[PDB]
């Protein structure tokens, strides 16, 4: 609707700030580093086995992504108001969640468009250097890879808006972000880990593979972990719940479910926002 | 018919701004808000967009609900400290604006002309001076088909030439028939572009109406600066004991105050004693009015 | 003697905003800077200060480069488009300015108290209005002496009352020695503060005096008003032909402008059958000088 | 001098805004997490050692600290630039290099404050719920304390540094995930390639001093000592070394913002 020019001017700050440019080579950088500079933790230097590169990227990703996400969104709603051109807008026929989902989806396309075009350097990066590798096997890897990249920046975008909405300074909205951005990394995989381990060890064996849906984080390790990748081995945290929450379709859903539940909240926080 | 307003109250935490505040407006009538600092003119003005629900009161604007963007459609508004993204091209700004509210991109080039900032467009909105944002400002107001114009204190910032330019601008769209919610604290130049005026101290509504029936019932004196009219004393003793307000400036020069309202005829006798040398007859002004009603108030 | 501006010009990139402006003043001496929106007003403004660097020349303020700390002290600046962080409450505001300017902290109360914000504090700027939020800043402006303030457009947003109160402050402060930049555009009764006016347009500083220096320096009819006196034909034909400027407006009534000097043989006549239902007699103001000097050397 | 204005100025920001009970319980979250929660790996339990649960701290404070000054120092300058409200402040007697000393005392004070509070909220815990293993903690803790602090603050004046040239606070927190990715991610990365690179030949008598580069390297360093070529007094002073540049730089590049 009118949600595409709220769109077109996102992207349009997009191309006037450093950001397009600055989320592109920053994200390149990371996936090109880890395919030759990467793997050197071992002492191999350059090689690209596609399963590694999906893997380790995947992580360095389910951590810089939502931080990226958050610092583009949380002064999405707060900056407006701040800047006096919130009040402006509203006077426009444009509804509360109207202009919601326009900045939700220029946002998105920001984003999305970003990744696209910071892997597009790499997945040329490897094809073309690189020294036999089965192209079909990286094109669906890193197309599992971008698609759930792009969703999880969605839903941490969906996460901004929300604490935008609540918060009433640009300087609590970051600290709100943060605070977002180290809970699902740092806090909902130690805290339910240390929950098996002491406050289960058989008091509830059946209920923590299917908790680690909650987290987006999870989901996504998960989604581009097991995979189709041959070798398929998951370590601590993942291995519960890399074995069977029953998906292939299921994770997919559950993260649109966050999303979706997210910006339903958004729109409901950003309705009663003013006085 | 355009905006009616049912008693409306609003409260602003413990504070209230507004109480029982009724006010109506023609479909083509132009009414001039005026009141204190922080009476509640801006606030007013956004229950009029809907920005805010009145707590008690149910606002009617363009004969609609407030909340259907239908009303907003055809309807504009200019903010006071008109700010604007600083990093964005007026013209693209503009046809930003134009974009969000369906204007044709025919209109927006011909209408920075008109405004007067073609000039010096294509260059960002942080470049200019207050005076241009303010101009950009009223381009935003004046975009569209707008039935419905809500300005908010807006002269600020412009030259006498544009402030004269925009009066005529308003008085020609009160001419192809659309309604304009005025407020400006310039009460200077106001009177011939204003038809209806309304003065509000505190909550409380003080009066509604056109200039004429304000002023009868107010019934404001006259103010005369003279300077020399025949001699130093000889205007001051002649008034003093009649009962009349006049107060002798020690520079020769007698400061008599009219009531201009029975009296007309005297003043004939007023200029013809004696050859004067400087006179300076004040009618009651609006600004006047203002001052009244505020003293009414208090 | 204070503010010494000697052969300065001030570009952006590729863009001469300010050209060749020689402007001097000294102690308690009412300067202001008239012209069109976007003339360099306020880049001049700043310039006075150390915000901008010249490009060309120096700016001498107090005797000593306007960059130094010292002469920032002995200061005071009230930005159009005042803003204020809006989330701690006023009189946190003005304590903290106060703070940095170097004040008793027992002025600050004072002056929240005179400048009619009293009941307003500790109710946070973003719940203040345009005009409270200029009422601040004035206040702020008036924290300790200031030897050379800078009030810049500061009658916007502010009540009749409350600008004639300003106008009454800045002749209080005129009255001890205290220099005042003024910037205002709001034309009508700045002039009898205004020491000196400068009516600079794009161009540069082609017009600087006093009002009754530039009055002279150019001559400008009088004004002389009237509504529905006592025909509409008889006036035009008895002014027009007896050697006169007789503007016929179309309102029944003939509204003739006079020459400014044949006005004190005119009145004879106006008494003779000129009954006096509506007479107003305004002397050529700033209005006129403004429009005069814009048009003519613009 | 009178930086103390500004300096209280956003102290008083830091408390009216929700920093302080989201930075503090920030630290106070984690380090109970890490110190009880920490080793769930292979059996949940508490306070396995002093020097164990300070390790896990540290390494997540390289990957954590930083960011939060990148993210309380982008806004510093140009968010004033934009609000308008720098201009007017630099109309008052101060001058570009006081506002920016006021500035990053206030926001050094506040991260130090927030360190302090919630770290020692961590350490009474450890005190009290634990048994009485040892006290003179007060070693690892308080030097945590200092060396987290000034770090801290050298990123801070990363952050003024990348602010000060910015024009759009949007703008501001892309150049500050470069700051902090190139430190976290690209310095170690990109020096391991190039040791593998130089099988042998990389010439390692200076090795240790290319891990001065880098301030994460240097707190790491400094909190590896519980019982190397560069004296942990040097290994301090190349961190104020780094602050002092960092500072210099970011008045430097204030004073021709406009
Ligand atoms: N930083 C800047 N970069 C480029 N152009 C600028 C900058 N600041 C001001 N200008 C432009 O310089 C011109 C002069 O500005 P000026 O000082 O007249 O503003 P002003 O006096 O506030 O105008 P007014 O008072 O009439 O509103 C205008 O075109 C303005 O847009
Ligand atoms: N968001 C808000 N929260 C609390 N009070 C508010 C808010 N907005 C406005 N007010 C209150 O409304 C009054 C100021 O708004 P008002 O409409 O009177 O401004 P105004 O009369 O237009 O001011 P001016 O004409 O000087 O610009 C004050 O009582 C102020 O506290
Ligand atoms: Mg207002
Ligand atoms: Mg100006």
């Amino acid at each position: 609707n009118q949600v595409w020019n709220i769109a077109r001017k996102e992207l349009s700050d997009g191309l006037r700030n450093r950001w397009l440019l600055a989320i592109s080579l920053l994200f390149a950088v990371l996936a090109v580093g880890i395919a030759w500079l990467g793997a050197a933790a071992s002492g191999q230097l350059g090689f690209t086995s596609i399963p590694a590169t999906i893997a380790s990227l995947a992580s360095l990703a389910t951590f810089l992504m939502p931080l990226i996400a958050l610092l583009l969104a949380y002064d999405a709603i707060v900056g407006e108001d701040e800047g006096g051109t919130l009040m402006l807008l509203l006077t426009y026929p444009l509804g509360r969640g109207q202009i919601l989902l326009g900045k939700f989806v220029g946002h998105g396309l920001i984003l999305a468009l970003a990744v696209l075009i910071g892997f597009g350097c790499a997945a040329l990066a490897i094809a073309l250097l690189v020294e036999g590798v089965e192209l079909g096997m990286l094109f669906w890897a890193f197309g599992r890879f971008m698609i759930s990249s792009t969703l999880l920046g969605w839903v941490f975008l969906a996460f901004a808006y929300v604490l935008s909405g609540k918060v009433n300074e640009k300087s609590s909205a970051a600290g709100l972000a943060l605070g977002v951005w180290f809970l699902f990394v740092l806090v909902f995989d130690l805290v339910l880990l240390a929950l098996l381990v002491l406050s289960e060890g058989k008091f509830n064996p059946e209920l923590l593979p299917w908790l680690l849906l909650l987290n987006p984080t999870d989901i996504y390790r998960l989604i581009n972990l097991s995979g189709f990748e041959g070798s398929g081995s998951a370590m601590g945290v993942l291995s519960l719940g890399a074995d069977l929450p029953v998906p292939a379709a299921v994770l997919w859903l559950c993260l649109l479910a966050w999303i979706g539940v997210s910006l339903l909240l958004a729109y409901a926080i950003f309705r009663r926002r003013l006085t | 018919n355009a905006v009616e307003i049912q008693g409306v109250s609003q409260r602003y935490g413990s504070m209230t701004v507004l109480h029982d505040l009724n006010l109506n407006l023609g479909e083509g009538e132009v009414l001039g808000l005026f009141g204190h600092n922080g009476a509640g003119k801006t606030t007013s003005m956004k229950l009029i967009l809907g920005l805010l629900s009145p707590s008690e009161g149910q606002v009617k604007v363009l004969g609609r609900a407030p909340n259907d963007p239908q009303v907003r459609r055809q309807l504009g508004y200019l903010p006071e400290n008109v700010t604007f993204y600083p990093q964005l091209s007026g013209r693209e700004t503009l046809r930003h604006f134009a974009r969000l509210k369906g204007a044709a991109l025919t209109q927006v080039d011909e209408l920075l002309e008109q405004v007067g900032l073609a000039h010096a467009a294509d260059r960002r909105v942080k470049t200019y001076s207050k005076g241009m944002r303010q101009r950009l400002g009223l381009a935003q107001a004046l975009l569209g088909e707008p039935r419905l114009l809500l300005l908010d204190q807006p002269t600020v910032g412009l030259d006498p030439i544009a402030t004269q330019d925009l009066y005529l601008l308003i008085d020609r769209l009160r001419q192809r028939g659309t309604s304009i919610i005025l407020c400006s604290h310039v009460l200077p130049g106001v009177e011939a572009h204003i038809n209806r005026a309304a003065i509000l101290a505190k909550g409380c509504l003080q009066a509604v109406g056109s200039l004429s029936q304000l002023r009868a019932e107010a019934g404001l004196p006259v103010r005369i600066r003279a300077s020399g009219i025949s001699e130093r004393d000889s205007w001051l003793q002649r008034w003093t004991d009649a009962g009349h307000s006049a107060r002798g400036l020690s520079e020769s020069s007698i400061e008599v105050v009219a009531v201009n309202g029975h009296k007309l005829v005297l003043l004939r006798q007023l200029l013809g004693e004696g050859e004067p040398e400087d006179i300076e007859i004040h009618q009651p002004s609006l600004e006047d009015l203002y001052r009244y009603y505020m003293e009414r108030a208090g």
